[PDB]
RNA sequence: ACCCACUCGGCACCUUACGAGAAAUCAAAGUCUUUGGGUUCUGGGGGGAGUAUGGUCGCAAGGCUGAAACUUAAAGGAAUUGACGGAAGGGCACCACCAGGAGUGGAGCCUGCGGCUUAAUUUGACUCAACACGGGGAAACUCACCAGGUCCAGACACAAUAAGGAUUGACAGAUUGAGAGCUCUUUCUUGAUUUUGUGGGUGGUGGUGCAUGGCCGUUCUUAGUUGGUGGAGUGAUUUGUCUGCUUAAUUGCGAUAACGAACGAGACCUUAACCUACUAAAUAGUGGUGCUAGCAUUUGCUGGUUAUCCACUUCUUAGAGGGACUAUCGGUUUCAAGCCGAUGGAAGUUUGAGGCAAUAACAGGUCUGUGAUGCCCUUAGACGUUCUGGGCCGCACGCGCGCUACACUGACGGAGCCAGCGAGUCUAACCUUGGCCGAGAGGUCUUGGUAAUCUUGUGAAACUCCGUCGUGCUGGGGAUAGAGCAUUGUAAUUAUUGCUCUUCAACGAGGAAUUCCUAGUAAGCGCAAGUCAUCAGCUUGCGUUGAUUACGUCCCUGCCCUUUGUACACACC
């Protein structure tokens, strides 16, 4: 047939990143509980979904994307 | 022609084995005289009745009833 | 000298074959396993090789005598059937010719092929039997090619990662052709569905039609293939299946060691022709009647009226029948099969035209129709797939099929005005009448039809008639090009198609060559169907107008057949 070129540079992939997570929520002098980031108002997201941080930007991620929440 | 519509089935079939494919074609000519619901015989047949040995003569005569 | 009969001994031929032989053949090649008349010579698988060596003869060239090593499974004879020939004899045919028709080959464009060009210009096929072919009319798609971007739709098994998350998705920005979370930033989400690895799969218009199936084309516009009982032969085989005549035909007659048959041809089937006979019909039509228009008026003539009723089946439809069997008569022929002419006939060229179609062959074409398929390749930086964009249309030029022309048997313009084969919309936008608007293309409002019901009598085109032009590249011809308007489509640029104005090329009948054709045929002419969103200069069918010329032959070409040769049989590649 032909085979081959390449001006070279492969395309990668993604990863899921890392992190033990969860750690956001924080529990006073035993053993009162308060949320750190906010939660979502979209009736799909009952409320254990949260908002994550950026800038402007506050957003539901479990809503795939879906909306636009800012503070 | 017609008769073959009317007197023979065929098949093909193709047997796939573990060097190439195989082509089997099969022919079945049906006893026309049995036919059922068609023609009978060959467009081709033609039978003549056997006539009857004869014995003549016998003068005039008439019958009453 | 000549004729007849006989007889010795010659050179030969003829027919037989009791007899011989592996056969071809042989009055010897007979009198041979029922093996002996006399005698002489030579051979003992093929090559090596009539070679080496020694002897001998010769002027020589050479003659006579004449080994082995080694190699090898056949070499060889006769006949049979095929195949094949640049041998001979016959035949058949408008993909041959004769007599001619209409052309192509010259021109413009259309369209395929080569070639060149190209990022790519995807590819198959190259005498008939490749090149308006792949139903191949490609704007996306199709699509295979090129520039680039996503995705897995990587079954299953085992292992590994791993609930402290195996994995999934994304808003905005960056990026990108792109409102692709492709990637990146950032940090939510998801919860054992995936991820990673090996094994194994899977897809592929990737390769192989020289691995296959199937299908198809070609031989073939051909006429050939086989078996029973008999005859010949040790046998493979042959005769039947043939000199002739005849047919479109191994179709028949006839001849005859053959007789009588089967596949194939024929029969059969379909379609076009004929039925005042049959059965019928408001989804076909005719006559009467009513309702009614117009013109004459003396009855009349020409229409309107899917039902106002009555009757019919000539025309239309399609079921069932009938019809033709080359009939009658006559010429001709072996007085056979047949052929010819005349009359009759809807029809007498296999009635016309098709459908089906044996045995065998080809390395014909097709893996790019197939979830038909072997093997090879490839498989996540894909040859899987999809998305954006380009390309198959690229243009010094060679070849093929075509369309339109060169005008006066014509172009233009009024007017006349007649077909047949088709096809059309359900969970949809197909065939479209009618009304308006518009120079046109088209638009718009309604409408009938899933259809013998509506489009549609598809009022098609050539054609007919009355005019204009008047032989002038002319008012023949309409290539090329400019401007504007509409239609299909998400998209029209490289201009899908349609319209208007304008531009007005070559072409003055086409060298060598070469295609096709015998009656409703040729040629002219349009239409419907296929393709189809849009696009026919293509095809497949259809009807309209409708001739000239053969009704013969073997000169050219092509092919079949005998006879003949073969050392071929994988068969003259
Ligand atoms: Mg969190
Ligand atoms: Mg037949
Ligand atoms: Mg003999
Ligand atoms: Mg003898
Ligand atoms: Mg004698
Ligand atoms: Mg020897
Ligand atoms: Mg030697
Ligand atoms: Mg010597
Ligand atoms: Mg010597
Ligand atoms: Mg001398
Ligand atoms: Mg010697
Ligand atoms: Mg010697
Ligand atoms: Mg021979
Ligand atoms: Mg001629
Ligand atoms: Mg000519
Ligand atoms: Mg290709
Ligand atoms: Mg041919
Ligand atoms: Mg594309
Ligand atoms: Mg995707
Ligand atoms: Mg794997
Ligand atoms: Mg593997
Ligand atoms: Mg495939
Ligand atoms: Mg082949
Ligand atoms: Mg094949
Ligand atoms: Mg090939
Ligand atoms: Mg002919
Ligand atoms: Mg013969
Ligand atoms: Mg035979
Ligand atoms: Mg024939
Ligand atoms: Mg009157
Ligand atoms: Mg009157
Ligand atoms: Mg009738
Ligand atoms: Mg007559
Ligand atoms: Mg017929
Ligand atoms: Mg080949
Ligand atoms: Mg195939
Ligand atoms: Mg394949
Ligand atoms: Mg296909
Ligand atoms: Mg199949
Ligand atoms: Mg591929
Ligand atoms: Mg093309
Ligand atoms: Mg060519
Ligand atoms: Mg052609
Ligand atoms: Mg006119
Ligand atoms: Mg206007
Ligand atoms: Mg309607
Ligand atoms: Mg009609
Ligand atoms: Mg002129
Ligand atoms: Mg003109
Ligand atoms: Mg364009
Ligand atoms: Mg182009
Ligand atoms: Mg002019
Ligand atoms: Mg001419
Ligand atoms: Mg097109
Ligand atoms: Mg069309
Ligand atoms: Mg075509
Ligand atoms: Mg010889
Ligand atoms: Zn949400």
């Amino acid at each position: 047939x032909x085979x081959x070129x390449x001006x070279x540079x492969x395309x990668x992939x993604x990863x899921x990143x890392x992190x033990x997570v969860l750690s956001y929520y924080k529990v006073d002098a035993e053993g009162k509980v308060t949320k750190l980031r906010r939660e979502c108002s979209n009736p799909t997201c009952g409320a254990g979904v949260f908002l994550a941080n950026h800038k402007d930007r506050l957003y539901c991620g479990k809503c795939h994307s879906v909306y636009k929440v800012n503070a | 022609g017609q008769p073959v519509n009317d007197f023979i089935d065929t098949a093909t079939r193709h047997v796939l084995m573990r060097q190439g494919v195989l082509g089997i074609k099969v022919k079945i000519m049906r006893d026309p005289a049995k036919s059922r619901t068609g023609p009978k015989a060959l467009p081709d047949a033609v039978t003549i009745i056997e006539p009857k040995e004869e014995e003549p003569i016998l003068a005039p005569s008439v019958k009453d009833y």
